[PDB]
């Protein structure tokens, strides 16, 4: 299951792209969202973590 | 059965995260580190939403 | 098929549950389901359901609406 | 031996593919008839006649779209190009 | 194969629906819209096409850099 | 398997670049000269963006431990 972690950084890039690309005047980065994207992949990341542990808070009350 | 079964509360975590991304995290992406608030929401928003998980599940498993 | 009728349900369960807690749930200030939610997303569910029916009721004016003329290449031979 | 079944079996693949086509129909229906407040849970009157608009609507605009295309796909002989000539430089 | 391709079918005839489509009052496709469909249609085929060329344009660019490496040495 | 998820990140860059370099009107059926280079700049800036992910994650996947 290695299928998983590449299609969640397809999901991810994407993401990235679109919340921090905005207006094309050149086929290079503006520094601006070069930083943007950066962010928003250890935001993200660190999101799927927290929201992966309240998951598991979860089965525990259960079992 | 079971191989299904499991596979499915695996596209149920895939949905259920992309909704609490939107709900929770805005794109703006300020810092990189979550913000007080961002995270406390996004603690809620996966508990409300298991919720109408295991409800949504009863009300319908109810309905056949 | 029946686990192609399992793989259906399961299916289009999350993907309801799913739709609900999206148009629905929009209170985050709390663990709990403020109750102006609790009745939406139970409509949702039901309105969600009684809808896919609709559909397919008319989606099923398709696939018969053409039968009626392939029983009719079926009157020249038998009857 | 074997069955040549298996090559025109698989032609059947408009039903894995009518199913797909099914869902995003439904989806789309939705979206547009089903406003998200789910005030009350019946249909809405009106809920109910958009949704069978809606449905026919959709359906007829999916088979033309067929149409066309597969009109592109025999003419691409660069008669295309005769097309491109014809509709005025747009 | 050519499941790809009508999956992307499927997902474009979804696509220019809900941005060709509009007022419900009947139940035949209005003329104004039958017609967006159709530049739609075209219109994205003719952007697949393009994006797929710089696409390519990428790695043949993508494959002669790897070449330059080959020659340093 | 760097096809099966090569294939993909395709569809979601089309997906993308289309939502952002052109617009619902359908006005006209022949792609804009703008639209045109906007579809071009998006593929590349999208390219660009996908690689230093893949970078400073795989950075991230190293130094933590």
């Amino acid at each position: 299951q290695f299928k998983e972690f590449l299609g969640t950084y397809n999901k991810l890039t994407e993401t990235c792209f679109l919340d921090c690309v905005k207006d094309f005047t050149t086929r290079e980065v503006k520094p601006e969202e070069t930083t943007c994207s950066e962010h928003c992949l250890q935001k993200y990341l660190k999101m799927t973590q927290r929201i992966s542990m309240r998951f598991q808070e979860y089965h525990i009350q259960q079992n | 059965a079971a191989e299904l079964e499991v596979e499915m509360m695996a596209d149920m975590y895939n949905r259920m995260t992309s909704a609490c991304h939107r709900k929770c995290v805005p794109p703006h992406y300020k810092e990189a580190e979550l913000s007080k608030g961002e995270s406390v929401c996004l603690d809620r928003c996966v508990s409300k939403y298991l919720d109408i998980h295991e409800r949504m599940g009863k009300k319908l498993t109810e309905l056949s």
